[PDB]
């Protein structure tokens, strides 16, 4: 991971998760889960799916190309046909592969990008009022509950309305 | 030397004549006449193709 999350500081996939490509693991009081983040994965979504779709226009669908024949005393021109065949095969072959290559390592990326970018917008959120509890994971100073799950999701969570809370119990530690 | 067991040989001769234009053939002997023609209708990416698979 050129972005250290992915096989990086969060080292697994969560099978449980089949919402999305990105998404939250909670485990209050009242129960465990996932819930993937519909505005990241939605545009995950839209990116990769413009990525192909532009790869594809680039190119144009092949028409009607038969082979010429020659007679024995065109060897010369045919062998100049051969060889045009032969240059065009090899340029496209290669743009191909290439292509497919390089785009592939800027996809990875680009997910790991996503969810690292996901992480430090939550963890720009909660600040004190949780602590980075390794692998992605924060562990909140005070109590919560589903919907206040639903905040933290929201992109909404409110700091100030823990963080009297939050502070005493920071404190004993 | 014989070729399908024949020492004479014939060259096959093609032409396009256009819509118009008139085709004149003379001749004191050898020439091996049209008898049948073909009026064309152009298409486009069409071709040959050399194939063993079935229609
Ligand atoms: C339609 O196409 C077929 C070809 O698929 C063609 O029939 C084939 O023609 C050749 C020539 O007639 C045949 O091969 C010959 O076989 C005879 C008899 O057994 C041999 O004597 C021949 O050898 C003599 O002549 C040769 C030169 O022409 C010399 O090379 C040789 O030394 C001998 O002097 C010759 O090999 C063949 O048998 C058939 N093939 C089949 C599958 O029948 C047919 O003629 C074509 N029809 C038309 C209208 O074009």
């Amino acid at each position: 991971g050129l972005f250290g999350a992915i096989a990086g500081f969060i080292e697994g996939g969560w099978t449980g998760m089949i919402d999305g490509w990105y998404g939250y693991h909670h485990q209050n009081e009242q129960g465990s889960g996932y819930a993937a983040d519909q505005k990241s994965t939605q545009n995950a979504i839209d990116g990769i799916t413009n990525k192909v779709n532009s790869v594809i226009e680039k190119m144009n669908t092949q028409f009607t190309a038969v082979g010429k024949e020659f007679n024995n005393l065109e060897r010369r021109i045919e062998n100049l046909n051969k060889k045009v065949d032969d240059g065009f095969l090899d340029i496209w072959t290669y743009n191909a592969e290439l292509l497919v290559l390089l785009e592939n390592e800027r996809t990875l990326d680009f997910h790991d990008s996503n969810v690292r970018n996901l992480y430090e917008k939550v963890k720009s959120q909660l600040k004190n009022n949780a602590k980075e509890i390794g692998n992605g994971c924060f562990e909140f100073y005070h109590k919560c509950d589903d919907a206040c799950m639903e905040s933290v999701r929201n992109g909404t969570y409110d700091y100030p309305k823990y963080s009297e809370e939050s502070k005493l119990n920071r404190e004993e530690i | 030397p014989k070729v399908r067991d024949q020492a004479g040989r014939m060259n096959y001769y093609w032409t396009l004549l256009e819509p118009g234009d008139t085709i004149t053939f003379e001749a004191t002997g050898n020439l091996i006449a049209p008898w049948y023609a073909f009026a064309l209708n152009r298409g486009s990416g069409s071709g040959i193709i050399t194939s063993d698979a079935p229609v």
